[PDB]
């Protein structure tokens, strides 16, 4: 909050643009690097209700109803597992909407194998 | 946005523009609770006074000396400080208070000063040169004056040189003013040096007795401990306000705290060493200094060809400290909320986004 | 240490934004580290070269912080870049690529 | 009044082991479930501590240096010993520390005292025996307080002198063991700070004695010698430091 | 001066870490490529154009 | 070996320990990248005689 620091801080340029232009540009990118791992897909494919998929078990990646977050009992776990002018900006998506996007790639692959990937 | 950009068309999209700084309102200044006041009373108050020959010399440490009150009151003739000024030593701190209390004339207090001259500097008290304090007179005719004389107050009238500052002589040995030896009787040319000031009520004003205090203060290399009492402006919470505690200051909103510090710990810091908790010198409570709200200025907007609308996002800043609307990305000022979920279009952060179709989030 | 891939990067911001933070504390040649300290305790003539020192110090220091946060950017990049090819070509089909 | 004792038995001074003893709060600081690195004068772990008896015939008050700071133990009971003496010389030409606990109150004095050879307080079977100094001519501070105090007591303090600042910090410890230090970690609160401004180089411990000649209680007292060092210590959730390490004892604790 | 031979020096040693850590990201890239080319080529036969 | 340019030099804060530590990452990361192109068979095979 001092202005003469402020006003001697003005005699040496635009480098507090420069290095903001640079955080943002970071910020920016992680958005976007979550955009092309996740967002592959612009359906949200489910899994049917009936579980028959003959003999092959998939609880522990598909999501919990049980759960409030909607994971997966594996999500879950991974989630659990990892633990002065400065402000941390939220990430666009949410983690629930990233689990959305994993279900939705799980459903994909199970109900349809690798053809949602290629077309409908 | 325009200003920023460096551009009079602006396309869609959001733009961080400026920074939000919660301003600082009032000033908090608390330091420790006023206890053990400096014993004023026995120097002052006192039942009776030295002469000025056997001047009372009363040293002050370890204790808190109010000034103000001093200075206030209209029972004193003279309060002339030299070296310093009353207005400051109400705050400012000294390692020790020589307080010298003594009984001489009217005419004489003028002589209790640096530089001056006459048989009470010369021969009975002596100022130094460099002297910082203060020289505090007042009238005592009521009390050191009888009606038949008072001959209990002295005063030496001679010596064979002048006295050096801050001395005391109580000898009482025969005064030789020629070359004859005295032998101890006050014969000829031989006289005794003190006198005494017959006090009596009916005297001038240049010839009744004057009580005098003279406070000495020093600065010396060790820590100086007997400091002026500092004041407390009144505690507000849950603001943001400018908090000296103690001599630690800063800019913060204070709000309760849960943390039970230890009885000798004053000032709390995290792992980044900046403090976040402090206890009350005056009240022995534990407060949260919580930082004051900072936040970036976030102009969203769709492209200056298809409307004019804007809307401000303020960065981590809640709605209350600022069409409004509370985002976990922060405060949306200019957005209509709905309930039906879209593409993104404006991305705002914690899975929000804006879209114009007036400007919806 | 299954998860040590993720917790890497957690440790290495959150050390990043420590040391940044705990640059504050250092004066850089300069009597204090505290601004409030320097400009009420001197006249502004050598308060603006204490203040000099804080502002090249502390710039330095940020500038710094910028440089490892955009090379720890272009790791993170390199990593999302191959993690999108392994989502592509490992869920979304079947990949005859070994290993 | 000073008196020489001569019924002394001679014997060397013993040494043993400081464990982890000796860790004071070096600021005023509250932190709580940190791990915090401080480089101050402190008290080595596991160092050569020199080990002083009382018992009957045995009475040690030697003349010790001081050198940057003093952590001073005592495995007390039935309360023998009464307080210190710090200064350069000792004698009137410079000018000396007092600090004594008697029977009411904790006194601080700071005079040019002309010390005796063997300076005591004494306890008949009431107090009513004082033979520290022979005069007191210039005194510059004075502060009175509180009392301060099978062995079943612990005192630690610990004595430093910066910059015109005496810091003075202490602990009181319930033990049970008989003869030598516990073997654990208390961290030293700090007790007092005081305006002295006085150089020091020597110190003195002060006993009492007990009558019923003269006989001395039963009690044991230890002396080690602060060094300037990094030490890392970890606070607690309630602020309360619960463990230390010394960062140049070994390479694991390095 | 020692201030001025400080700062000289530190500037110097920031730029050398500065570009060794570049150097270094190349170098991960390069043996990134390298890896890959040792899982695919060597223990596998690739279908993958030149 | 001087002390007093070590003294100053404590001024300027852990911008010594940030050095060190990206040389260390790095110095690490090249085992690692070694490891990667290299050690991809667990099982040491020998050609027949
Ligand atoms: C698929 O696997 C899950 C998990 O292994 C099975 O769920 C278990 O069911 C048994 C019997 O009801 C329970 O005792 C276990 O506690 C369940 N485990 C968990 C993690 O919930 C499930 O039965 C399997 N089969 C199907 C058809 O879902
Ligand atoms: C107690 O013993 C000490 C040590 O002998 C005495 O101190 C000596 O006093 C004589 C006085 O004639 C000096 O000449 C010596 O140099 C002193 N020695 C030391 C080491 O200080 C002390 O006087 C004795 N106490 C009494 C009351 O006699
Ligand atoms: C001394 O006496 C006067 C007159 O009674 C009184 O106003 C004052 O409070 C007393 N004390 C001091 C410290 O002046
Ligand atoms: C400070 O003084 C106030 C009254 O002015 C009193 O209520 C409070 O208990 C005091 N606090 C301490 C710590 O003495
Ligand atoms: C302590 O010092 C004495 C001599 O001063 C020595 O004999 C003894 O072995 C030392 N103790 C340790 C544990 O080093
Ligand atoms: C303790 O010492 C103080 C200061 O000299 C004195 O006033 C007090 O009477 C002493 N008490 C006893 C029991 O000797
Ligand atoms: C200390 O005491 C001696 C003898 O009483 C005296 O001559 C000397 O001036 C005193 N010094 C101070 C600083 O009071
Ligand atoms: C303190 O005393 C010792 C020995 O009497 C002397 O070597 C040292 O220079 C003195 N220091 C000061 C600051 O007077
Ligand atoms: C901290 O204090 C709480 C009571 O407030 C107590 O329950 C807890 O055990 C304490 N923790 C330690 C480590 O002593």
């Amino acid at each position: 909050d001092s202005t003469e620091c402020s006003n001697l801080l003005l005699q040496y340029g635009s480098f507090c643009t420069q290095l903001n232009r640079a955080l943002t540009g970071i910020a920016v990118e992680q958005d976007k690097n979550t955009q092309e791992v996740f967002a592959q897909v612009k359906q949200i494919y489910k899994t049917p209700p009936i579980k028959d998929f003959g003999g092959f078990n998939f609880s522990q990646i598909l999501p919990d109803p049980s759960k409030p977050s909607k994971r997966s009992p594996i999500e879950d776990l991974l989630f659990n597992k990892v633990t002065n002018g400065l402000t941390v900006l939220p990430p666009l998506l949410t983690d629930e909407m990233i689990a959305q996007y994993t279900s939705a790639l799980l459903a994909g692959t199970i109900t349809s194998g690798w053809t949602f990937g290629a077309g409908p | 946005t325009k200003c920023t950009l460096k551009s009079f068309t602006v396309e869609k999209g959001i733009y961080q523009t400026s920074n939000f700084r919660v301003q600082p309102t009032e000033s908090i200044v608390r330091f420790p609770n006023i206890t053990n006041l400096c014993p004023f009373g026995e120097v002052f108050n006192a039942t009776r006074f030295a002469s000025v020959y056997a001047w009372n010399r009363k040293r002050i440490s370890n204790c808190v000396a109010d000034y103000s009150v001093l200075y206030n009151s209209a029972s004193f003739s003279t309060f002339k400080c030299y070296g310093v000024s009353p207005t400051k030593l109400n705050d400012l701190c000294f390692t020790n208070v020589y307080a010298d209390s003594f009984v001489i004339r009217g005419d004489e207090v003028r002589q209790i000063a640096p530089g001056q001259t006459g048989n009470i500097a010369d021969y009975n008290y002596k100022l130094p040169d460099d002297f910082t304090g203060c020289v505090i007179a007042w009238n005592s005719n009521n009390l050191d004056s009888k009606v038949g004389g008072n001959y209990n107050y002295l005063y030496r009238l001679f010596r064979k040189s002048n006295l050096k500052p801050f001395e005391r002589d109580i000898s009482t040995e025969i005064y030789q003013a020629g070359s004859t030896p005295c032998n101890g009787v006050k014969g000829f040319n031989c006289y005794f040096p003190l006198q005494s000031y017959g006090f009596q009520p009916t005297y001038g004003v240049g010839y009744q007795p004057y009580r005098v205090v003279v406070l000495s203060f020093e600065l010396l290399h060790a820590p100086a401990t007997v400091c002026g009492p500092k004041k407390s402006t009144n505690l507000v919470k849950n603001k943001c306000v400018n908090f000296n505690f103690n001599g630690l200051t800063g800019t913060g909103v204070l709000t309760e705290s849960n943390k039970k510090f230890l009885p000798f710990q004053q000032f709390g810091r995290d792992i980044a060493d900046t403090t976040d908790a402090v206890r009350d010198p005056q009240t022995l409570e534990i407060l949260d200094i919580t930082p004051c709200s900072f936040g970036g200025v976030s102009v969203i907007t769709p492209g200056t060809n298809t409307s004019n609308q804007v809307a401000v996002l303020y960065q981590g800043v809640n709605c209350t400290e600022v069409n409004v609307f509370q985002t976990r990305a922060g405060c949306l000022i200019g957005a209509e909320h709905v309930n039906n979920s879209y593409e993104c279009d404006i991305p705002i952060g914690a899975g929000i986004c804006a879209s114009y179709q007036s400007i919806i989030a | 240490s299954a998860l040590g891939k993720l917790q890497d990067v957690v440790n290495q911001n959150a050390q990043a934004l420590n040391t940044l933070v705990k640059q504050l504390s250092s004066n850089f040649g300069a009597i204090s580290s505290v601004l409030n300290d320097i400009l009420s305790r001197l006249d502004p003539p050598e308060a603006e070269v204490q203040i000099d020192r804080l502002i090249t110090g502390r710039l330095q220091s940020l500038q710094t912080y910028v440089t490892q946060q955009l090379i720890r950017a272009a790791e993170i990049r390199a990593s999302a870049n191959l993690a999108a090819t392994k989502m592509s070509e490992c869920v979304l089909g079947q990949s005859k690529r070994v290993d | 009044q000073c008196v020489n004792l001569t019924t002394r038995t001679q014997l060397p001074p013993a040494y043993t082991n400081s464990f982890t003893r000796g860790v004071y709060y070096p600021d005023k600081v509250f932190r709580s479930s940190v791990l915090h690195s401080t480089q101050d004068l402190f008290l080595p772990f596991f160092s050569n501590v020199t080990w002083f008896h009382a018992i009957h015939k045995r009475f040690d008050n030697p003349v010790l240096p001081f050198n940057d700071g003093v952590y001073f133990a005592s495995t007390e009971k039935s309360n023998i010993i009464r307080g210190w003496i710090f200064g350069t010389t000792l004698d009137s030409k410079t000018q000396s520390l007092l600090i004594v606990n008697n029977a009411t109150n904790v006194v601080i004095k700071v005079c040019e005292f002309q010390f005796c050879n063997d300076p005591f307080l004494g306890v008949y079977y009431m107090e009513s025996e004082f033979r520290v100094y022979s005069s007191a001519n210039n005194c510059t501070f004075e502060y009175v307080s509180q009392p301060f105090l099978n062995f079943k007591n612990l005192r630690e303090f610990v004595f430093k002198n910066i910059d015109g600042y005496f810091k003075i910090y202490s602990k009181h410890t319930p033990i049970n063991l008989v003869r030598d230090l516990p073997q654990g970690f208390s961290a030293l609160e700090p007790l007092v700070d005081l305006p002295i401004g006085i150089n020091i180089t020597r110190f003195q411990t002060l006993l009492a004695l007990h009558r019923s000649g003269w006989t001395a209680g039963a009690a044991a007292y230890y002396v080690g010698y602060l060094q300037p060092r990094t030490f890392l210590l970890k606070y607690n959730e309630n602020g309360t430091i619960t463990d230390a390490v010394d960062c140049a004892l070994d390479p694991l604790s390095e």
